[PDB]
């Protein structure tokens, strides 16, 4: 084939890269829905975006003003309501997507080689997410978001030489008043895009080693065109997201929040409960289950840490939970676990909440350390089971 | 190897020559 | 002096260069050494029984 | 006499070591001297003194700038 | 030429000490210029600066 | 995108055996010569409408002044 | 109308102009003309001889070197240099008199641009 | 003047440093231009064609 | 060469598309240094974003604190000076680097084919510049700004159909007020992404097509990498163009200004110069010259039309200027009259300038109407000039 004179449009040089990874793009024809949860979180992304675009057409990053400038949008900006709660519900439904995605990636073993850099780059756009979610939070300038942020930013202390500086110079002007205000709207205006950047290079190494399938085999056999057959597999997702999305906007939109965000920040008082958004509770749980602060903060870099180590283990040939019993159970245990946490960090720190806390975040670590050795068990499964 | 590690120290004290550089500690070094 | 010379036909199958630098004298006690490098860096070819 | 064979093929065909380079912007060193190698690594030492210098400057502005605020320095007591 | 060799032969032989040296000669020159600027400052307004009013601690 | 081989011969030289800044300030007066020579007329097309518009503008904003100053 | 440098003082001039700066970088006018340009003149390339085409693609890279060292041709190559002694232009009319006359009756372009 | 602008001192005092030491490094960044294209600028090459 | 084994991390598929695209691209051996300012335009882009973002963490967009917290940053943050005039002065650097760009794609004829897709999307940057400096400028909130937002967006219900209602939704409300202002600083804030898209997308169009050249001239032949042949060369331009931003930061930041702006916007008073920044007159130059306002918007609108329609001209088979006395004479007096424009547009609109605006016009438009007439005049040179 000597291209003398154009056939299609999508084969010119214009829609070239476009034809190949989105239309062209040979997928495993055995993708359950789980693959639409990740198309999913971009398009809660963008929704993010957007909105929060025309928000800002309306918020004023002051301290005099924010709570108040909130409140207008709500009440005086035509049909300014389903913005806000657009946003925020919006947050809501990126985070749950985004936390289907990683269970998805954890059952099906998709971190293993050679997605470990698609993994890695997962691990810094969660960074990432909960970064813009805290810093957004953070602009409402509520009783909440204002106490909230005093605890997360102060816990950053814990650094040993130079804790109190950094503390100290994010605070800008030892309290969280209008300095920190102004900075944390510029960041929360600025990070998106850097998601966005993020999120490119993820579906690019992504692209580059194929991708996953149910029976974690190899699948260059049985494949097709991602277009159209897994286009309207998403477009079913989509639409199923959107009813959800607006039975949340609609009927419940101040169910996945809690009420004292709407009192003005004073920070004379304390309100009584103090804890982050719910898609925050599993973390700020084991957080505060270790107690001693600097272990805390040392315990949050392990979780992480776990997290990027999960994808460089040794033997791990056989991928899927499909055929892997014990790693389905010890999976569905880490889920039922990490739904415990997330409920522990809602509650007091009185009894017997602490010990539940501190037996659940150990049994997080507990999963995070026992994978390897089913690993190597299974590697010395084949010459035992031979039938002959 | 005892290359690797003269070669990694070396390195190591650039790093700290250049960490320090930039952010001037002269007053707090007491010790 | 180290300089370069390139003779580009493009009709010549296969593309054949060389590249060196000073050696040593015959009498420079160094020239042992360099014979041995030159040994550790020894000749490939493509009907070698050595392979990789 | 008939081939007058070509430029290339004549250079390629007779090697001499009296090559000749076009010295017009760049003048050519006398064929036996040393090659002054550490007198250009030196200059780019200095340009590297001055880089180090302005990233240094740039990365402190940004950061300080970012820093607290002389009204709140002043309003705390 | 000998001297640029034996500095040459002195701190160019690993790529760590170079850094080091690059270092070290970007703060010694930003000091040095600093204090060369400042000097020709001094010398080129002299009278005017903050500590040479003639009635700097008698407004009370 | 593809290249074109020319079949030449190349001769090059290190550039540690050869002199670097020199050729900045060799032949100095020729290279004035030759961008001052080559390049008047552009000189002239850029320049000349500018001054001569200035010297326009300025000459009817003075005698405007002298009619209407009384 | 039609303007010689034959039938025309400012024709001259400039067709003086253009010799002495082709002179000076020693190249035909002919070979200006840049195949990725019109796709016409890649046709007429690739129907011309390679002894033809190989010192084209000669005097341009050597043009090229020319510029990048910043100098001209000496003095007796530059006299020695045949500037619109040209060697495409029937080619290329013939190229474009074939393409008009299969466009004019039915026909397909035997070759396209892309797009971009 | 001055309650228009407090920092003509530091101002002009930080401008007159960088621009000596950013003019040096002007002169660095020539010559090493200079000496990277010192091969290609000063080559002979031989083309095998005349007119 | 068959990849077993990894030879260089360059070549490793992590780093292959930047080894590729940015040290192995090979480029023609004979560019000058007008190219260096294609290459510093981004770098302008890069410092307008780093000292916007942090400039952001200290602007207030109400209208009551706007011109008092860029005072703020003015006097009492620690470098904020140097970080105003710095954006100040960088938008001034980045429209003289971009003005050097496109004026050397006019002489060297950059946007004849090939490259008519790398010239339209120039095109659309240079919008996309155009509305980020105003609506940026617009945020200090001074007597121009003010002033100069009015005018200029009043100035857009000249369209016949909608005209009012358009100005009265861009506004948001009846007159240039806090909504237009909050609105204005959002925007601001998000179109230098696009900007960095567009810029993404313009280099990936000349990649496809490869450079040009001072001559010209096909040049696949003599070509080399751009590391590190041109990396030094852009970096001499980087270095001049550090040393004429330093001077034009710190010894005169305001030069380029104009006084009004440091008065707090009054809409009761109306300054007697409304004029715009000095890259805005030629523009308005052209629409004050030409009477009947929707005539001016009209023409505003047409100017951009022959912007596009350049690069879809006649024959025209010799590109380069070198080679072309006439059409190099055309150039020198295009760059001259656009200088005069320019002077033109800070002038009053009394007499004469209505007159040499008038003209000035003309002949920018007579640019475009004649380089056509050009081509298929010299598309018969050979044969008139043959030595035969
Ligand atoms: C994955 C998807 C998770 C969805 C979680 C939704 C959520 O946050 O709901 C809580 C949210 C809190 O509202 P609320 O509890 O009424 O008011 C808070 C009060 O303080 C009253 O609170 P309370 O004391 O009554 O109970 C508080 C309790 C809410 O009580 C209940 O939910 C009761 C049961 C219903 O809060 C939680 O359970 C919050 C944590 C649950 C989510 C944890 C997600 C962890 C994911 C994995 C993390 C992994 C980390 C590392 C990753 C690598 O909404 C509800 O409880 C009611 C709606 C529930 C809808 C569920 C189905 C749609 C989803
Ligand atoms: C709106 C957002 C559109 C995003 C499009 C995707 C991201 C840009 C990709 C640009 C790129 O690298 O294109 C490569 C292509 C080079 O041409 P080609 O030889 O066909 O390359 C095929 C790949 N081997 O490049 C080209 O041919 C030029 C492509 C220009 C960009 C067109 C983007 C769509 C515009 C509508
Ligand atoms: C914080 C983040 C801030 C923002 C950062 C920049 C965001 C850029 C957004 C656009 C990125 C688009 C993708 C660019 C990289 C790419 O296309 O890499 C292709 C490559 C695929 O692999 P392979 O098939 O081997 O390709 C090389 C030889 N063909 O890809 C790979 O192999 C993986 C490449 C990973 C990224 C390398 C950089
Ligand atoms: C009080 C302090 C101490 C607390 C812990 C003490 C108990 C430790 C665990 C004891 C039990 C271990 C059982 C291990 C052997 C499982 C045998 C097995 O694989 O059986 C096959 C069965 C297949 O299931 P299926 O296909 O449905 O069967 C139909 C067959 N035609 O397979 C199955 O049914 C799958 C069962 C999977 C069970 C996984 C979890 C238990 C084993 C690991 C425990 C790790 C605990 C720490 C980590 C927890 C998670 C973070
Ligand atoms: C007082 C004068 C000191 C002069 C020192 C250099 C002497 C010298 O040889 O200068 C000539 C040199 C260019 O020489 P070249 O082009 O190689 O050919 C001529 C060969 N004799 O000229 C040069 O190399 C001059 C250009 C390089 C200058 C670099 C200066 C860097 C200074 C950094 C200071 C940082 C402080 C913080
Ligand atoms: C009306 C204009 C008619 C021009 C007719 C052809 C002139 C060709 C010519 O040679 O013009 C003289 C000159 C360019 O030629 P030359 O003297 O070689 O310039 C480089 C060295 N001085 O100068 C020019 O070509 C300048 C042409 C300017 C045209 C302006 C048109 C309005
Ligand atoms: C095709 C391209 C794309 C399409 C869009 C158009 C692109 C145009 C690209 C070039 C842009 C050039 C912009 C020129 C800005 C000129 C600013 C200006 O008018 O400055 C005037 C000023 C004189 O001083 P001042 O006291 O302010 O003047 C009296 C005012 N009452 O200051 C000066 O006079 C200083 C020098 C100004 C520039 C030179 C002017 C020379 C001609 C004037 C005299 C005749
Ligand atoms: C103002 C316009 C004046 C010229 C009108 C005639 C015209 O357009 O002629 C076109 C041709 C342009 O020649 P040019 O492209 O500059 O250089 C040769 C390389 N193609 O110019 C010519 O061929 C000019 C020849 C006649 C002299 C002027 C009458
Ligand atoms: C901004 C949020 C995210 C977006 C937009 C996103 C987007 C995508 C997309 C488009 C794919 C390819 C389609 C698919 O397989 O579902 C994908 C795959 C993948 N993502 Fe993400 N992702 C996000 C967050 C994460 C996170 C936080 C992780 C884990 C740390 C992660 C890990 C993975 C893995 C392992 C795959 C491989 C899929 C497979 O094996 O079949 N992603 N992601
Ligand atoms: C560049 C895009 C974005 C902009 C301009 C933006 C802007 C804003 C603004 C102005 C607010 C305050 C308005 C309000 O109180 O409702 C806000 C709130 C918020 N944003 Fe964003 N945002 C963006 C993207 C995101 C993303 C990606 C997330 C992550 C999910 C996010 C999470 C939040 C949260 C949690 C809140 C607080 C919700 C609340 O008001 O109660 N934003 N954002
Ligand atoms: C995301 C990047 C950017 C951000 C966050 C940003 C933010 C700001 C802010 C907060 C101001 C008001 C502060 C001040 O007036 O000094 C401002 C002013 C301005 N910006 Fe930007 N900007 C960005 C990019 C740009 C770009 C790319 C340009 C040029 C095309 C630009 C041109 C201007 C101009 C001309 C002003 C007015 C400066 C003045 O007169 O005081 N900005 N920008
Ligand atoms: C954001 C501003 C801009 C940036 C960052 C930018 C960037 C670049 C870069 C990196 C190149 C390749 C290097 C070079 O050839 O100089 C380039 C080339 C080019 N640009 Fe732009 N550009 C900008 C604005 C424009 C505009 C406004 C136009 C015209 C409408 C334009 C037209 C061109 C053309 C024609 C070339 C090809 C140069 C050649 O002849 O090889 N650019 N640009």
């Amino acid at each position: 084939t000597i291209r003398n004179q154009r056939f299609s449009l999508l084969k010119e040089p214009i829609s070239s890269t476009l034809n190949q990874h989105l239309i062209d793009y040979p997928t495993p024809s055995n993708l359950s829905y789980w693959w639409g949860f990740g198309s999913l979180a971009g398009i809660c992304l963008v929704i993010q975006i957007v909105t929060g675009v025309f928000l800002a057409m309306h918020y004023t990053p002051h301290v005099d003003l924010a709570f108040n400038s909130v409140e207008h949008v709500m009440r005086d900006v035509e049909g300014g309501w389903l913005l806000r709660y657009m946003h925020a519900n919006g947050a809501s439904m990126f985070f749950i997507v985004v936390y289907l995605h990683i269970f998805r990636g954890l059952y099906y073993a998709s971190y293993s080689s050679p997605r470990e850099f698609v993994w890695c780059l997962g691990v810094v756009i969660f960074l990432l997410m909960i970064v813009t979610a805290f810093t957004g939070y953070v602009l409402p300038w509520g009783q909440m978001s204002f106490w909230g942020a005093t605890v997360i930013t102060s816990l950053a202390s814990a650094i040993p030489v130079v804790g109190d500086t950094i503390v100290t110079w994010l605070w800008g002007g030892f309290s969280v008043d209008n300095a920190t205000l102004n900075r944390f709207f510029s960041l929360h205006y600025l990070l998106p895009f850097l998601l966005v950047g993020a999120s490119l290079l993820h579906l690019a190494a992504l692209h580059q080693y194929g991708s996953n399938n149910p029976l974690g085999v190899h699948s260059e056999m049985d494949q097709i065109s991602f277009y159209p057959y897994f286009y309207v597999k998403d477009l079913v997702g989509w639409v199923a997201f959107a009813i959800f999305f607006s039975i949340w906007i609609f009927y419940a939109p101040n169910v996945l929040g809690h009420p004292d965000n709407y009192i003005p920040a004073n920070p004379m008082s304390t309100p009584p409960h103090i804890v982050p958004e719910w898609y925050f509770l599993p973390i700020y749980a084991i957080l505060r289950s270790i107690p001693d602060k600097s272990g805390g903060v040392a315990a949050i870099a392990l979780v992480f840490i776990c997290l990027l180590a999960l994808p460089f283990f040794k033997s791990m040939y056989v991928r899927s939970s499909s055929f892997r019993p014990i790693y389905q159970g010890i999976f569905w245990l880490l889920l039922a676990d990490c739904l415990l946490l997330g409920w522990i960090g809602c509650q007091p720190v009185e009894a017997p909440f602490v010990t539940i806390g501190q037996i659940s975040s150990f049994v997080f670590f507990l999963f995070f350390a026992i994978t390897p050795i089913l690993g190597r068990v299974g590697r010395g499964i084949p010459n035992s089971y031979t039938t002959d | 190897q005892p290359a690797d590690v003269k070669a990694a120290a070396m390195w190591g004290v650039a790093a700290a020559t250049g960490g320090l550089y930039l952010v001037q500690v002269s007053i707090l070094v007491l010790p | 002096t180290g300089s370069e010379v390139r003779m580009l036909d493009d009709d010549i199958p296969l593309a054949q260069f060389a590249v060196a630098f000073e050696g040593a004298s015959w009498k420079d006690p160094d020239s042992i050494a360099l014979m041995v490098m030159q040994a550790m860096l020894g000749s490939w070819n493509k009907t070698a029984g050595g392979g990789k | 006499l008939i081939p007058e064979i070509p430029a290339t093929v004549a250079a390629v065909k007779n090697p001499s070591s009296k090559i000749i380079y076009d010295e017009h912007n760049h003048e050519r060193f006398p064929p036996g001297d040393p090659s002054k190698r550490a007198f250009a690594y030196f200059v780019l030492t200095g340009g590297r003194f001055v880089y180090a210098s302005l990233i240094r400057l740039l990365v402190l502005k940004f950061v300080l700038s970012m820093s607290a605020s002389k009204d709140v320095l002043a309003l705390a007591s | 030429g000998g001297i640029f060799e034996s500095l040459y032969k002195v701190v160019m032989r690993r790529n760590s000490v170079y850094v080091t040296f690059v270092i070290a000669g970007a703060f010694l020159g930003e000091r040095a210029v600093d204090y060369g600027i400042h000097k020709l400052w001094e010398a080129n307004n002299v009278g005017k600066r903050y500590e040479d009013i003639p009635v700097l601690g008698q407004k009370l | 995108k593809q290249i074109v081989p020319v079949k030449s011969v190349i001769y090059a030289l290190s550039p540690f055996q050869q002199k670097v800044m020199t050729g900045l300030w060799k032949d100095l007066p020729t290279k004035i010569h030759h961008k001052v020579s080559e390049n008047w007329i552009s000189a002239t097309l850029l320049l000349g409408p500018l001054v001569g518009t200035y010297a326009y503008v300025q000459n009817y904003l003075e005698k405007e002044k002298l009619h209407h100053r009384y | 109308s039609f303007l010689d440098p034959k039938k025309n003082w400012l024709a001259a001039q400039h067709m003086k102009s253009l010799v002495k700066r082709l002179s000076k970088y020693g190249l035909r006018y002919d070979d200006l003309y840049d195949p990725y340009y019109d796709l016409d003149v890649k046709e007429a390339l690739n129907r011309l001889p390679k002894e033809v085409v190989d010192a084209r693609h000669a005097r341009l890279k050597r043009a090229i070197d020319l510029s990048m060292k910043h100098e001209y041709l000496p003095e007796d190559l530059q006299a020695m240099q045949t500037p619109f002694r040209g060697y495409l232009q029937d080619m290329l009319a013939l190229v474009k008199r074939e393409r008009a006359e299969r466009e004019a009756l039915g026909g397909l372009p035997l070759y396209q641009r892309s797009i971009p | 003047s001055w309650a228009a602008e407090p920092e003509m001192e530091e101002r002009k005092l930080m401008g007159f440093k960088w621009i000596f030491v950013l003019s040096l490094a002007l002169l660095q960044a020539a010559y090493y231009r200079r000496l990277r294209w010192s091969v290609l600028k000063s080559r002979k090459l031989v083309l095998d064609v005349v007119n």
